[PDB]
């Protein structure tokens, strides 16, 4: 209810000032469920891809973080095959001053600069560390299959 | 050679090591001095986490270097 | 607890450049119950007090409300 007012405010912000490189809006008539797209950033092995996100807002948002998950497959140490994201501002580092806009920037920044030391899928992190160009090649390959 | 290990509190210890010593050897040297098990030790130098099978020279840790010691968690 | 908050922050009624509460996203207006943190950041009493019940950090800079140096 207060969460609804604040979700409405954010949407107005997206209206008045449309972000570059991302899109998000409600799913149907449900303001507590959103959908979004991220561009793969140009530095990454995901350049050229667009990744799809599903977003749920809890009833006491913004005091508790939204649930965010990829619905596009991606080769990434912190994003597993369910689309779950290991990102600090999404659990312990969440703040009621953060917005969905900044969450997307972060996820995008997470794509450009992975955190292999606290990985969600161990095997990818080991390849990321041991063999970078192995990692970037298969990331690019997954980008071509799932993200085009 | 001489190096220092530092914790989040500022607490500083000093080790004698060799450039060919491995991160496992270094962690074992920290166990001796501080009673912390190698399994609980996470070493970080110049932003990078140090891996158990590599040596100090592999990261070009040189004389009077400071490593950082934190808790190795399960993750992730 | 609530009076840990009162001992380390400044509640007051707003006198009005615009300023926005980063929690609710609405502008502060004359007479509203607001509160300032040792970081100098300002929110609506209701907005920030809800977070301070869960955390002793500033939503913006994240500095602890009991920081001193
Ligand atoms: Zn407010
Ligand atoms: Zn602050």
């Amino acid at each position: 209810s207060m969460a609804l007012k604040r979700i409405h405010k954010e949407l107005n912000d997206l209206a008045r000032d449309p972000p570059a490189q991302s899109s998000a809006g409600p799913v149907g008539d449900d303001m507590f469920h959103w959908q979004a797209t991220i561009m793969g950033p140009n530095d990454s092995p995901y350049q050229g891809g667009v990744f799809f996100l599903t977003i749920h807002f809890p009833t006491d948002y913004p005091f508790k973080p939204p649930k965010v998950a990829f619905t596009t497959r991606i080769y990434h140490p912190n994003i597993n095959s369910n689309g779950s994201i290991k990102l600090d501002i999404l659990r312990s580092q969440w703040s009621p001053a953060l917005t969905i806009s900044k969450v997307l920037l972060s996820i995008s920044s997470l794509l450009s600069d992975p955190n292999p030391d606290d990985p969600l899928v161990p095997e990818i992190a080991r390849i990321y560390k041991t063999d970078r160009e192995k990692y970037n090649r298969i990331a690019r390959e997954w980008t071509q299959k799932y993200a085009m | 050679m001489q190096i220092f290990v530092k914790t989040l509190t500022g607490k500083t210890i000093t080790l004698e090591v060799e450039p060919s010593d491995t991160i496992e050897n270094v962690k074992a040297k920290i166990q001796d001095k501080e009673g912390i098990p190698p399994d609980q030790q996470r070493l970080i130098f110049a932003g990078k986490q140090l891996e158990d099978g590599r040596t100090l020279s592999d990261y070009n840790i040189q004389k009077e270097s400071t490593l950082h010691l934190v808790l190795r968690l399960r993750g992730g | 607890v609530q009076n840990t908050i009162e001992r380390f922050t400044f509640p007051h009624k707003y006198k009005k450049t615009d300023e926005k509460c980063t929690i609710c996203l609405s502008m502060l207006e004359d007479g509203e119950d607001v509160r300032r943190l040792p970081c100098m950041h300002l929110f609506h009493q209701l907005c920030v007090d809800q977070w301070l019940a869960m955390s002793k950090k500033c939503p913006i800079c994240r500095v602890d409300i009991e920081t001193q140096l």
